[PDB]
């Protein structure tokens, strides 16, 4: 029952990510500026912590926070797009580094002047590394239809992505809508756009194995730790425990009960053989 | 290796034609998804060559509205529908589907 | 905009090895496919390998175990090395990323330098 | 636990963890149960084997 | 039961209760058994006790 | 195991599969340690009650 209430985790690479999502690693935001190529062994999260900047959300991302917390860091990788014809240099005063700005992993594709155009631009990357990839790109859905038309030209916009398994389309409905993808090796995704995309520019690459959790306290560097839970470090190597359900890592299971005591003394009988509290009368107090 | 052809050798222009350039393949140049893995390059005389189609059928930025590629499977065809002086020179078909990579023998496009 | 630039020497010896180089501006070598196409006066362009940025390489095959490509340690810079030149492989070399590789609709070339085999 | 996932597979995990919570909590307190007759037993055991 | 849930999350949520179904069948079997070996060892170690 | 379920039932899946593994497994142990017991006990009963 008794619980350490610092993240004491020493011996393990442990990065803090605090206002940094952990979504965030790969986007880019502002506030992930130091944790683009992290690499650690525990990723902890924080409740502050903010995926993304600007007003979106990302599909599935349950399903890329859970690859994301045994990933052990992600390499970053430049996928080598550059684009003729439009306009990269995207900003927004929502995100903020110095400036209006936007991320600093993927590039907003905009036209040359406004109202102008949209050239049909199609890209390719080929992973010629033996990791799976962790492509991801972006979708803006303008706030107005006159925005879109200020921004990508006049028209409808048809954005598809294609892999060997993946295979899928978005049209935008007038905010950004990140969508990631599972790259095997030697597969060649292909982004064929012709309005609103949120490019892409490195590739993220898993690094290895680890654990993430999801705690509100702070990091210690003093214990051997195995398991940590939400609001601090469980360490001892009894079976049961009764703290937290959710705990994360190696740790004593969960049980409703809150005192289980095992008898490892034998039968005090003070002042099913049948001689203990039998035919002896009362126990010994000098021995 | 992949080989390349094309027809004809030499084509004569003269200011203000619907002209057309074909080139062939030895194989089927189609990736997974992607179109068409063939593009076009055109060399003015004492320069390097820019790019003017890619993927067979797309106008790359700064080509007029002049030049349009087209063709499917192993016949590929560029055309032309008017001609001015500047685009004397030599045109190299190139295969980007699978190493090695290879041109064409160039088509020396002349005038009169 | 990625601007390419060549140099090397112009009077080589036969049987005597080369060395070019091609400083990139604009960006640096940390992605994608970087190319070395041939020109022999007169003749078609020939593709003799590209290299990319972690160091694998696609050498020609009928020019194989003759050609060298490597990148500088610094990240905008990379060479050609060319082993036992050749009368007959007098040539206007060009340095260039093809739109063949990825990203379509956009290469970038050299200017094109002169070398010449001549005693 | 700072974000909501689908309400239906919260569900299902929360029924699932709960069980298992259900059936460890069974197997702890049938488990102590369990050694603690047999140490007292053991005791009782070693007594009469000096005894005898 | 009166509405047909998604076809998935059923198979799925019909596993794990036919899989904890297994679990309470088993420990409900040990503990059954072990009880009835237990009430006897104790009803005869009980005799010997008042024998001895 | 040839085409991949969606990830988030996946990872459902295989949390359900591995702590009915986890349960399984510490039944097993506990079944193997109890009835070796009760058998060893066994022994020293017959032999016991043979002797007296
Ligand atoms: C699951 O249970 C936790 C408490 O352990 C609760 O906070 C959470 O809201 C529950 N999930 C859903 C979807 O209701
Ligand atoms: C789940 O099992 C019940 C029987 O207990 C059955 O009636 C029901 O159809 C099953 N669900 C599905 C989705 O097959
Ligand atoms: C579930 O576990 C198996 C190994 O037993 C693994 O192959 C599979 O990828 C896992 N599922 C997911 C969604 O990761």
């Amino acid at each position: 029952r008794t619980n350490i209430p610092r993240i004491c985790s020493k011996g393990k690479r442990t990065v803090d990510l605090g206002q940094c999502g952990l979504l965030g690693t790969i986007t880019g935001p502002p506030q992930c500026d130091q944790f683009l190529e992290f690499s650690a062994d525990l990723i902890i999260e924080r409740r502050e912590g903010s995926d993304v900047c600007y007003p979106g959300k990302f599909v599935n991302e349950e399903a890329l926070r859970q690859i994301l917390r045994e990933s052990g860091g992600i390499d970053k990788e430049a996928m080598g797009f550059t684009y003729s014809g439009i306009r990269t240099n995207g900003a927004t005063s929502s995100c903020r580094r110095s400036g209006s700005s936007f991320y600093a992993e993927m590039k907003w594709l905009l036209s040359n002047t406004d109202n102008a155009a949209f050239p049909q631009m199609t890209k390719s990357y080929k992973n010629t590394r033996k990791n799976p990839a962790l492509i991801v790109w972006g979708i803006h859905h303008s706030g107005s239809t006159a925005e879109q038309t200020k921004l990508y030209g006049s028209g409808n916009k048809l954005v598809t992505v294609g892999s060997s398994n993946y295979q899928q389309s978005f049209v935008p409905s007038p905010r950004i809508d990140f969508h990631w993808l599972m790259l095997n090796p030697n597969d060649t995704v292909t982004f064929s756009f012709n309005g609103a995309f949120i490019a892409p520019d490195r590739a993220s690459f898993l690094r290895g194995k680890s654990m993430g959790i999801q705690s509100g306290v702070q990091v210690d560097a003093d214990c051997e730790g195995d398991c940590y839970y939400s609001g601090g470090t469980i360490i001892s190597n009894l079976p049961f425990q009764n703290i937290d359900s959710r705990a994360v890592g190696k740790c004593p299971r969960y049980v409703k009960q809150r005192s289980l005591l095992l008898a490892t003394g034998m039968k005090n009988v003070p002042e099913l053989f049948g001689a203990i509290a039998g035919f002896i009368e009362n126990g010994w107090e000098g021995l | 290796d992949i080989v390349m052809t094309q027809s004809p050798v030499s084509l004569p222009v003269t200011p203000g034609e619907p002209a057309s350039i074909s080139c062939n393949s030895s194989q089927s140049l189609l990736h997974s998804n992607g179109y068409a893995h063939l593009d076009w390059y055109l060399q003015k005389p004492g320069q390097s060559p820019k790019l003017m189609i890619y993927l067979g059928l797309n106008r790359a930025f700064g080509v007029p509205d002049r030049f349009s590629g087209s063709g499917s499977g192993t016949d590929f065809t560029l055309k032309i529908s008017r001609v001015e002086a500047e685009d004397v020179g030599v045109y190299y078909c190139m295969q980007a589907l699978q190493t090695p990579f290879t041109f064409g023998p160039g088509t020396r496009v002349d005038i009169k | 905009q990625v601007q390419l630039q060549e140099s090397g020497p112009g009077l080589v010896k036969p049987s005597e090895t080369l060395s070019l180089t091609c400083s990139v501006s604009g960006g640096s070598i940390n992605s994608y496919y970087w190319t070395w196409i041939r020109q022999p006066p007169g003749k078609g362009l020939e593709w003799v390998g590209y290299i990319y940025h972690s160091g694998s390489t696609s050498y020609n095959p009928s020019l194989k175990s003759r050609i060298t490509i490597s990148v500088a340690p610094s990240k905008n810079h990379f060479s050609l090395e060319l082993t036992s030149m050749t009368a007959a492989d007098t040539a206007v070399y060009y340095c260039a990323r093809l739109g063949g590789h990825g990203d379509y609709g956009s290469d970038y070339w050299g200017q094109g330098t002169l070398v010449t085999v001549s005693s | 636990e700072f974000t909501e996932v689908e309400k239906q597979i919260g569900n299902v995990i929360n029924w699932t963890r709960d069980s298992i919570t259900e059936v460890w909590s069974y197997n702890a307190e049938l488990l102590v149960a369990m050694e603690n007759q047999h140490t007292i037993d053991l005791a009782d055991s070693e007594m009469d084997k000096l005894y005898e």
